[PDB]
């Protein structure tokens, strides 16, 4: 429950690198939401079973080897399980594995998934694929308090499926200072007049040539939404995305001042098939017979489908955010 | 007097806790609640 400071820094670097890399490799353009935190956790469960070049490629994309191997499962526990109380805020991270009754997990793999409190079900994909899809979708719906529905679409799983790894994340926080909806709509650059919300709030904000940022606190001031608004989105995209970690750090470090903050009311939902994007990021062997998951189970397994869905809802009262990541092996 | 913040141009957001790990990330260019 208390990691070395350098190791925390190493994982901050890896998780921001994955976030920016996912953004930079994405095909969906002007409006997008995702949880690379969810992706990391789901793929962490695959990586625990990886060996050889599959292990190395997962390490390259997700940053899993940024910390000692003997602390890997403990780091996962540190991000899945509650460390400090969340108070009024809800943060719920759950994992589930549905494995063919024909799959024999290694002793090491079974121990890790039990240590991580990962739900494990042994199921019959050969005849029950549709029912299993519904069960997984119900699991995600419950974990996300109904925000992520019908996560796995028909066809994602089949009679040839051998395992499905699912991570879900649910976040619910009220703004420390509730916003008031502004009576008049506000012109948003490149868009239209939109409903905005405003209040005099106590917040950290940075005003620089490249961007304006604000950290909008949730009740308790332990979680926040950090908004980074470039002065020129395209230039920022081309040159500054790599220092997202430091722009967040600088924003949180700045003094809080009592100031007016105006932001749009907004909801965003994004779905995608991850496979092609992951290959472009360098995860190649996992998707065919070169896959080496010899630490997971005996046999010859590979990833058929990797799926992500995320939703963020921002209103005058607070934020609800949910995401799921599914990995189906053949 | 403290400078106001008006989010009136395309923006990124991240949801973070004390470890500052990005729990969620997005970009908004056309804000809608539908
Ligand atoms: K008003």
């Amino acid at each position: 429950m208390s990691m070395d400071y350098q190791d925390i820094e190493n994982m901050q670097i890896a998780l921001y690198k994955l976030c920016v890399d996912w953004y930079n490799s994405s095909p969906i353009k002007e409006d997008i939401v995702f949880s690379t935190h969810s992706m990391f956790i789901a793929f962490s469960l695959l990586y625990i079973g990886a060996a050889a070049e599959t292990k190395t490629q997962l390490e390259k994309v997700f940053g899993f080897a940024s910390i000692p191997e003997r602390n890997f499962i403990k780091f996962l526990q540190s991000i899945i399980k509650q460390q400090d109380p969340t108070m009024s805020v809800t943060v719920d991270i759950v994992n589930g594995i549905w494995a063919s009754q024909k799959l024999e997990f290694t002793e090491e793999y079974k121990k890790a998934i039990t240590t991580l409190d990962c739900q494990l079900k042994n199921v019959n994909f050969g005849n029950d694929s549709e029912n299993i899809r519904q069960e997984i979708n119900k699991f995600v719906e419950e974990a996300t308090r109904k925000v992520i529905v019908d996560f796995l679409q028909p066809g994602t799983i089949s009679g040839d499926t051998i395992a499905v790894i699912v991570n879900a994340i649910y976040f619910k926080g009220e703004w420390e200072t509730p916003f008031k909806i502004v009576q008049k709509k506000m012109k948003f650059e490149g868009d239209e007049e939109v409903v905005v919300m405003k209040e005099r709030i106590e917040c950290s904000a940075v005003f620089t040539e490249k961007y304006t940022s604000v950290s909008i606190p949730y009740v308790g001031n332990q979680y926040s939404m950090v908004i980074i608004m470039p002065n020129n989105m395209k230039e920022f995209e081309k040159e500054n995305m790599g220092e997202l970690k430091e722009y967040v750090r600088r924003t949180i470090q700045e003094f809080s001042e009592k100031r007016n903050v105006t932001i749009p009311k907004f909801k965003i939902e994004t779905s995608f098939s991850m496979n092609q994007q992951l290959k472009q990021l360098g995860l190649i062997n996992a998707f065919d017979e070169r896959a080496d998951f010899s630490k997971m189970a005996k046999g010859h397994f590979c990833v058929s489908e990797a799926i992500h869905k995320a939703v963020v809802e921002v209103d005058e009262k607070g934020t609800i955010a949910a995401a799921a990541t599914g990995i189906a092996l053949m | 007097p403290p400078r106001d913040v008006i989010i009136n141009k395309p923006y990124f957001f991240v949801i973070i806790g004390e470890e500052q790990y990005p729990l969620f990330f997005g970009k908004v260019s056309h804000p809608r609640f539908k």
